[PDB]
RNA sequence: GCACCUCGAUGUCGGCUCGUCGCAUCCUGGGGCUGAAGAAGGUCCCAAGGGUUGGGCUGUUCGCCCAUUAAAGCGGCACGCGAGCUGGGUUCAGAACGUCGUGAGACAGUUCGGUCUCUAUCCGCCACGGGCGCAGGAGGCUUGAGGGGGGCUCUUCCUAGUACGAGAGGACCGGAAGGGACGCACCUCUGGUUUCCCAGCUGUCCCUCCAGGGGCAUAAGCUGGGUAGCCAUGUGCGGAAGGGAUAACCGCUGAAAGCAUCUAAGCGGGAAGCCCGCCCCAAGAUGAGGCCUCCCACGGCGUCAAGCCGGUAAGGACCCGGGAAGACGACCCGGUGGAUGGGCCGGGGGUGUAAGCGCCGCGAGGCGUUGAGCCGACCGGUCCCAAUCGUCCGAGGUCU
RNA sequence: GCAUGAGUAACGAUAAAGAGGGUGAGAAUCCCUCUCGCCGUAAGCCCAAGGGUUCCUACGCAAUGGUCGUCAGCGUAGGG
RNA sequence: AGUGAGGGCGCGAGCGAUAACGUCCGCGUCCGAGCGCGGGAACAACCGAGACCGCCAGCUAAGGCCCCCAAGUCUGGGCU
């Protein structure tokens, strides 16, 4: 190894270009059949504690 | 040209004239024709074959209509045997005789991201005698200021297998029509359960 | 679509039944079809069964024995059509499934470690004396 | 005559490694061979190796002609 | 599965006992030699007043190997040693006795004398 | 590759990974329901299942086997005397895993609960 | 030789690794002449497709030698390759011999020792995605422009002991069989591994005193084995056949030039080479192609914009259960109208006779119950558990 | 003074963790309990140097802590 | 004041090998300082020509006039 090193400063254009993919995705969400509160799908509702009709855990 | 679709089921060996013979087994039959390719319509000759019956409760409307114009219940795979124009309606494993010779095509097993030793059989470095951390490494990849670049297609690590592979001139050891079975002497690319295509061989 | 059954089905036509049961440690005499230039005669081969590796029809077994000084191992397809028969020369009780370790024992030690399997010998004298009253009258 | 050129052995630094300064002249009819990596100059060595090879094929024939004369007298 | 440097017991009465393989005589660059194949070998040790002496370079043919040999009938065979018989340039045995079994492959490969002189062919 | 290999590694070596399953099996059989990272929850699902199923056999041999992993005489009794009855007419699947809607703050680990059934 | 770039640094031999190009060709292929009888050899021409071994000695390159071989080619690529490795050589400081010098020291003289720098920004290269485009939107199946890969060779036998030869030897043409290396794929066999699949064992600490077990001795304590998977030493298969155009070279017909001339018009033959043929990539082939099938008409504004808003259509994406797919993406299967993972059950397979009790022996133990007990992945079954319920996007087709 | 490399290398021994309960605006990281592992001629205990309040109590988290922090050899006061 | 490293080309000599983008002199020239403009594909010094600034005017030089690319697919006459 002989310590590779950037030959030129990266231009603002080229820096930001790289970050064209860095953008975040909004959380995917669904309404609870019970309390109609938004929540992530396939997870037990944190608001009312129901999943698949049943009360799973107590909120 | 003639050929059929099928699924690789596995290997064993049979005995024949007191010699053992390794075989891979292929479930071929049957295969309904779904469309023929004329030169008037398509500019070439081939037949689309159906294979493995499909749950209609999963077939969508464009797919269903193609299947109607055929007049055959839906199917999971559509593939063409080029320059094969079956006189009959459904292609059966019957199209092969014991003794014939076949080219088989399947997808090879998938090595994922593969070293230069597994992908290309490079020797790598010495397991001892001084080597600083290059035990499986590719060595030099070029010259110097001339050409000052790497050849296109230089052998390097990368994805290996999981690709179209055809093995030539396999002997048909045996066929078992009442099970739609096919016995081929040798090995056939890809895992069991995989799709395969069995063409009549091209070697004279 | 049983991939397995499909395979076992193919084999079924080639399966044997006639060969007798045996285990590692048993001494065994395989009469085998061989080729002398033109002809085909039977050669016997007899030694300790040092190993059986099962895989349905594809199961096989290794016999070890010494001849004229040199030790020899032979590996037989259990359903080989070249096996004419198999004789049980003697039965012994091994404490494990793979007996390669006897590769390095004096024929005295080999003898001391591999005692005769009385139970299975008794059963063997028991049976066959069993099936004999109908092979009669 | 076959002449071989190649890199000399031992001291010299940069230059001794990148310079085919060693000479090996093989006189074909007799199989007699000399080598010279004395000086840094390749022809200074070819000169020397041509000098020795000369003296050695001469001396080899003189001896032949000697134990012919010396043994025809016996 | 013999290769250069491999030692072998000599299974004859030429007077050698150990020879070390130095070349296998299949092909331009054959990796290993097996039963029925011919090797060039050096005599590494021998009994007094035998025909072959130590340091003789000789031809020989492998008759037994520790690596099991496969067979078309699906069988296989393996011995406890690697053995060979020294042979002349016409590939005939330079001895008059061979010792221990030899592998049936010798028959097919050609070596007929060796098979006769053998105590048992396996 | 990894083709057709079964079983998680969970960034632990063999000796630790096993203790992990046991210590989670202890806790689960103890409290009836626990909260863990989702992958641990899925491995543990089958591990507790098999021990419970052994208790359904009730015999001494079964008890001595289950002791090896649970190590607690007291706890094992609860399993045989109180948990196994509850399942005499149920073939496997004595356990269930449900994913939660909350991650951990400090490392963002997705959580899930694992519990015995009715 | 010169001193033109480089002394605010262009790391210098050999080895290893990976090669690629040249052809003045080492081998294989096709030829002419021969002091070519045949077999061989010599010399020259064409030909770069592929091939071109393993060791002893020395740091060696070179070279000698052993054993083979069809052959063991020669060169370029900073005498290719140290941000790829080595560091034996060379080229610091130690030390010694010979040697030169009064000396300090010195030596294309020799000898022993002697720090080789984790992070790749751009180009290049191997792989894999995201975006947009492909003037209606889709789901499939395809065409192959242009690329890539591959291309080696030997021995034996028949023809036939024939043609040839005094003999020794010994063919062309045509046909057959078995090899070496290399390539691709595979796990039936052979052979490895198989970090907890089974068993045995030592020490110690613990549970519970016995029995039985558990921890630790490695990140498996050790040992004997070992499925699936990944594998080579194992198995299959490959190079071709053939079509076309040619090179050197051999010819037909044929003038100029009454004859002759392979050529000036025209024709035939002819290489492991060329173009096809075989395998693989492939429509970002912006020259964005083709075929089958599906969806439909605008719901409203907007002059100048073929624009916009925004519900839907065929469909698609999201999330979830998974996957011989995989770094992540991607790809494939499945999501209750369900066998996708987990458990349970069966089969296969591994280990090799569990615990408990009974009997025998003072006992260590032995025998029986017993091929028992345990039993990853493989092949299947089973809704017991888990893929709940849902959400978002997506035409309404510009002009002659 | 501020960029680039770049949300990249690294987060300092591969002795190892898990769950429950509590506290709190906030908890993988604080407290309590059970389980697991590691050291044990030490990785335990006691002197001497050196360091100079780091000791105990209560309140507290901006910074220090390679993350977090309700915790601390950190901040404030009191005591010793 | 600066300069007292010059360089290329043509010609005349020495050295060199009637080698060198070689070296050393002599006459001239240009680059140096005209790496400003046209030509010679590209190109300090070869051909043309010495740029004070502006113009959507004109003539010529070298070199060119088939397309890239301005102007003759010009006109006679030969050769290959
Ligand atoms: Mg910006
Ligand atoms: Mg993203
Ligand atoms: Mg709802
Ligand atoms: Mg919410
Ligand atoms: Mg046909
Ligand atoms: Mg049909
Ligand atoms: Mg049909
Ligand atoms: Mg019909
Ligand atoms: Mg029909
Ligand atoms: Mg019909
Ligand atoms: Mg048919
Ligand atoms: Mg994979
Ligand atoms: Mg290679
Ligand atoms: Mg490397
Ligand atoms: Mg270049
Ligand atoms: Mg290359
Ligand atoms: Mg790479
Ligand atoms: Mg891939
Ligand atoms: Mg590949
Ligand atoms: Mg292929
Ligand atoms: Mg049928
Ligand atoms: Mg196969
Ligand atoms: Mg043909
Ligand atoms: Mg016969
Ligand atoms: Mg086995
Ligand atoms: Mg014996
Ligand atoms: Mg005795
Ligand atoms: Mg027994
Ligand atoms: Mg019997
Ligand atoms: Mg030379
Ligand atoms: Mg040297
Ligand atoms: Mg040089
Ligand atoms: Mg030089
Ligand atoms: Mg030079
Ligand atoms: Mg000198
Ligand atoms: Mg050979
Ligand atoms: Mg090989
Ligand atoms: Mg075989
Ligand atoms: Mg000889
Ligand atoms: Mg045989
Ligand atoms: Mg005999
Ligand atoms: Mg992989
Ligand atoms: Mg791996
Ligand atoms: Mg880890
Ligand atoms: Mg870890
Ligand atoms: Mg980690
Ligand atoms: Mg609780
Ligand atoms: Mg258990
Ligand atoms: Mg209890
Ligand atoms: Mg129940
Ligand atoms: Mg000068
Ligand atoms: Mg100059
Ligand atoms: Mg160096
Ligand atoms: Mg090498
Ligand atoms: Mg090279
Ligand atoms: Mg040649
Ligand atoms: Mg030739
Ligand atoms: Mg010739
Ligand atoms: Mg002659
Ligand atoms: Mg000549
Ligand atoms: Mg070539
Ligand atoms: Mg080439
Ligand atoms: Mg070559
Ligand atoms: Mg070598
Ligand atoms: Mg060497
Ligand atoms: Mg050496
Ligand atoms: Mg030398
Ligand atoms: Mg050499
Ligand atoms: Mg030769
Ligand atoms: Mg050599
Ligand atoms: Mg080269
Ligand atoms: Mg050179
Ligand atoms: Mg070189
Ligand atoms: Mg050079
Ligand atoms: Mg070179
Ligand atoms: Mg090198
Ligand atoms: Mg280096
Ligand atoms: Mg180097
Ligand atoms: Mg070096
Ligand atoms: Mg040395
Ligand atoms: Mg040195
Ligand atoms: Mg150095
Ligand atoms: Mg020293
Ligand atoms: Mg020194
Ligand atoms: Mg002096
Ligand atoms: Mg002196
Ligand atoms: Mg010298
Ligand atoms: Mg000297
Ligand atoms: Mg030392
Ligand atoms: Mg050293
Ligand atoms: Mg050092
Ligand atoms: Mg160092
Ligand atoms: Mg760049
Ligand atoms: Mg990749
Ligand atoms: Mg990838
Ligand atoms: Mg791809
Ligand atoms: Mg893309
Ligand atoms: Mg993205
Ligand atoms: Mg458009
Ligand atoms: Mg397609
Ligand atoms: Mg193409
Ligand atoms: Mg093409
Ligand atoms: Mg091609
Ligand atoms: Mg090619
Ligand atoms: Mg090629
Ligand atoms: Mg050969
Ligand atoms: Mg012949
Ligand atoms: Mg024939
Ligand atoms: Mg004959
Ligand atoms: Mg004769
Ligand atoms: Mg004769
Ligand atoms: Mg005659
Ligand atoms: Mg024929
Ligand atoms: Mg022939
Ligand atoms: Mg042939
Ligand atoms: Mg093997
Ligand atoms: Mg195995
Ligand atoms: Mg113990
Ligand atoms: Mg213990
Ligand atoms: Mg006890
Ligand atoms: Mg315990
Ligand atoms: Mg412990
Ligand atoms: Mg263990
Ligand atoms: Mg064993
Ligand atoms: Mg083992
Ligand atoms: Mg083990
Ligand atoms: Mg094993
Ligand atoms: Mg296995
Ligand atoms: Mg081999
Ligand atoms: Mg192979
Ligand atoms: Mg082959
Ligand atoms: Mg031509
Ligand atoms: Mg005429
Ligand atoms: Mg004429
Ligand atoms: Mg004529
Ligand atoms: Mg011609
Ligand atoms: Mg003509
Ligand atoms: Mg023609
Ligand atoms: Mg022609
Ligand atoms: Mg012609
Ligand atoms: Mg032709
Ligand atoms: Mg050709
Ligand atoms: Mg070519
Ligand atoms: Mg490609
Ligand atoms: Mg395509
Ligand atoms: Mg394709
Ligand atoms: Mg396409
Ligand atoms: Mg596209
Ligand atoms: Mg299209
Ligand atoms: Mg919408
Ligand atoms: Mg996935
Ligand atoms: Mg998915
Ligand atoms: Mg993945
Ligand atoms: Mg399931
Ligand atoms: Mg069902
Ligand atoms: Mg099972
Ligand atoms: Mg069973
Ligand atoms: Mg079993
Ligand atoms: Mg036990
Ligand atoms: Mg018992
Ligand atoms: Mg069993
Ligand atoms: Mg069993
Ligand atoms: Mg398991
Ligand atoms: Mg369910
Ligand atoms: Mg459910
Ligand atoms: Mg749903
Ligand atoms: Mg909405
Ligand atoms: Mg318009
Ligand atoms: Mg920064
Ligand atoms: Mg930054
Ligand atoms: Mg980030
Ligand atoms: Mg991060
Ligand atoms: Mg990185
Ligand atoms: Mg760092
Ligand atoms: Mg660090
Ligand atoms: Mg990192
Ligand atoms: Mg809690
Ligand atoms: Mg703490
Ligand atoms: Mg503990
Ligand atoms: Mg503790
Ligand atoms: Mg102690
Ligand atoms: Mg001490
Ligand atoms: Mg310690
Ligand atoms: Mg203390
Ligand atoms: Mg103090
Ligand atoms: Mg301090
Ligand atoms: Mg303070
Ligand atoms: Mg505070
Ligand atoms: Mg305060
Ligand atoms: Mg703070
Ligand atoms: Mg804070
Ligand atoms: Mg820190
Ligand atoms: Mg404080
Ligand atoms: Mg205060
Ligand atoms: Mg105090
Ligand atoms: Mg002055
Ligand atoms: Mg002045
Ligand atoms: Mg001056
Ligand atoms: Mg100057
Ligand atoms: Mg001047
Ligand atoms: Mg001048
Ligand atoms: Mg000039
Ligand atoms: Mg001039
Ligand atoms: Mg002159
Ligand atoms: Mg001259
Ligand atoms: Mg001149
Ligand atoms: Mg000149
Ligand atoms: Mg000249
Ligand atoms: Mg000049
Ligand atoms: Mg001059
Ligand atoms: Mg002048
Ligand atoms: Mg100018
Ligand atoms: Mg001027
Ligand atoms: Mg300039
Ligand atoms: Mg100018
Ligand atoms: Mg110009
Ligand atoms: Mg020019
Ligand atoms: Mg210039
Ligand atoms: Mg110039
Ligand atoms: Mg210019
Ligand atoms: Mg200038
Ligand atoms: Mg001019
Ligand atoms: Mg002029
Ligand atoms: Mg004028
Ligand atoms: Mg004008
Ligand atoms: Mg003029
Ligand atoms: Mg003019
Ligand atoms: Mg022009
Ligand atoms: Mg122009
Ligand atoms: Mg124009
Ligand atoms: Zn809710």
């Amino acid at each position: 190894a002989k310590h590779p090193v950037p030959k030129k400063k990266t231009s603002k254009a080229r820096r930001d270009a790289r970050r064209s993919h860095h953008a975040l995705t909004p959380p995917i969400l669904v309404p609870c059949p019970e309390c109609k509160a938004m929540k992530p799908p396939h997870t037990v509702c944190p608001e009312c504690g129901y999943y698949a009709g049943r009360k799973v855990l107590e909120v | 040209m003639k050929g059929i679709l099928g699924v690789k089921v596995g290997m064993t060996r049979i005995f024949r004239d007191d010699r053992a013979v390794p075989v891979t087994v292929i479930l071929a039959g049957p295969c309904p024709v779904v469309q023929r390719r004329t030169p008037e319509k398509d500019g070439y000759t081939a037949v689309q074959l159906g294979f493995l019956p499909q749950n209609p409760k999963r077939v969508n409307r464009p797919l269903k209509g193609h299947f109607a114009k055929a007049g055959v219940e839906p199917v999971r795979i559509l593939r063409e045997i080029r320059d094969f124009n079956p006189e009959g309606d459904t292609v059966t494993v019957e199209i092969f005789k014991p003794g014939e010779r076949v080219d088989v095509t399947g997808t090879s097993k998938g090595r994922g991201f593969a070293g230069v030793m597994k992908r290309w059989n490079f020797a790598g470095g010495p397991d001892s005698h001084g080597a600083h951390k290059i035990h499986r490494h590719p060595g030099s990849i070029g010259n110097r200021k001339t050409p000052g670049r790497v050849y296109k297609g230089k052998k390097m690590a990368g994805h290996y297998g999981a690709e179209r592979v055809t093995v030539m001139n396999l002997e048909v050891v045996d066929v078992i029509p009442e099970e739609n079975l096919l016995l081929v002497k040798g090995a056939v690319p890809g895992p069991n359960g995989g799709l395969v295509i069995v063409r009549e061989t091209k070697k004279a | 679509m049983n991939r397995g059954a499909l395979i076992k089905l193919v084999e079924s036509r080639y399966v044997r039944t006639d060969l007798p049961e045996f285990r590692p440690g048993d001494t065994v005499r395989v009469s085998y079809k061989v080729k002398e230039g033109n002809r085909t005669r039977i050669q016997d081969f007899e030694g300790i069964v040092i190993r059986i590796r099962r895989n349905g029809f594809n199961t096989t077994f290794t016999v070890r024995k010494v001849s004229y000084g040199v030790g020899v191992e032979r590996i037989f397809p259990l359903h080989s059509p070249l096996i004419q028969k198999i004789d049980i020369v003697q039965r012994g009780r091994a404490r494990r499934a793979k007996l390669y370790f006897i590769r390095n024992l004096s024929d005295r030690e080999i003898r001391r470690k591999l005692r005769a399997d009385r139970k299975r010998i008794d059963k063997d004298r028991a049976a066959e004396r069993a099936a004999k009253e109908e092979v009669q009258k | 005559l076959r002449i071989d050129t190649f890199r000399s052995s031992g001291a010299g630094g940069q230059h001794v490694n990148t310079t085919d300064s060693a000479i090996r002249i093989t006189h074909l009819p007799t199989g007699i061979v000399v080598e010279c990596q004395d000086e840094r100059s390749q022809h200074k060595n070819k000169a020397k190796a041509l000098s020795v090879l000369g003296a050695r094929i001469h001396a080899a024939e003189m001896a032949k002609r000697q134990q012919a004369e010396a043994s025809t007298r016996r | 599965m013999i290769q250069p440097q491999t030692y072998l017991e000599v299974a004859d009465n030429t007077g050698a006992r150990k020879i070390m393989c130095i070349r296998v005589l299949k092909g331009s660059n054959a990796k290993y030699a097996t039963v029925g194949d011919v090797i060039v070998a050096s005599v590494k040790e021998a009994i007094p007043r035998g025909a072959v002496k130590e340091g003789d370079v000789v031809k020989a043919v492998v008759v037994r190997t520790k690596k099991e040999v496969k067979r078309p009938d699906g069988s296989a065979i393996r011995f406890d040693d690697n053995a060979a018989v020294i042979i002349n340039n016409q590939l005939e045995p330079r001895g008059t006795r061979v010792f221990g079994p030899v592998a049936r492959e010798l028959r097919e490969k050609g070596f007929m004398k060796i098979v006769s002189l053998a105590p048992e062919v396996l | 590759m990894r083709h057709l290999k079964s079983g998680r590694k969970l960034n632990r070596h063999s000796s630790h990974r096993l203790a992990l399953y046991r210590n989670q099996a202890k806790s689960l059989l103890t409290h009836g329901r626990i909260t863990t990272t989702v992958p641990k929850a899925k491995e543990l699902r089958g591990f507790v299942d098999h021990l419970i199923h052994l208790a359904k056999r009730g015999d001494l041999h079964a008890r001595r086997l289950v002791l090896r992993d649970l190590q607690d005489v007291k706890l094992v009794r609860k399993l045989f005397d109180e948990i196994a009855p509850r399942y005499r007419d149920r073939q496997g699947g004595y356990t269930r895993v449900l994913k939660l809607a909350e991650r951990r703050r400090g490392d963002g680990a997705p959580l899930a609960l694992v519990e015995l059934v009715e």
